[PDB]
């Protein structure tokens, strides 16, 4: 994921 | 203030929307037309990982209940749909349902  | 739970990520057909799914004993539980006791927080602007802002919403269910449901992928999914429809039934939004649960993140910092 891009945000993690 | 309620304690951090997990962080659901979904778009909103206008932007990135994180549902900070948190928990607090104050909220009543429901178990032991199905609805679930949960607060529906007020929007706060948070920055994504990239560096562009987006809208986070702090939704909180019964805490004791929650530690029971964080083990059930089934319950998991059941709460997220509901809440998404709470944010829809209060702000329109028309959130996207193709949502992801972040592996690492459990919040976008700003409980209240």
């Amino acid at each position: 994921d891009s945000d993690d | 203030q309620p304690k951090p739970g997990f962080c659901v990520k979904t778009n909103s057909s206008e932007g990135k929307v994180f549902i900070n799914i948190c928990h607090s004993p104050s909220i009543p539980p429901p178990a032991d037309g199905f609805r679930i006791p949960m607060s529906l927080g007020e929007p706060h602007a948070e920055l994504d990982a990239k560096g562009q802002g987006c809208t986070a919403y702090d939704v909180a269910v019964n805490s004791n209940f929650y530690l029971r449901m964080q083990n059930s992928d089934f319950l998991r999914e059941l709460v997220v749909t509901i809440a998404r429809e709470g944010l829809e039934d209060k702000y329109g939004l028309q959130l996207n349902p193709e949502w992801r649960m972040l592996k690492y993140r459990s919040f976008l910092g700003s409980i209240s």
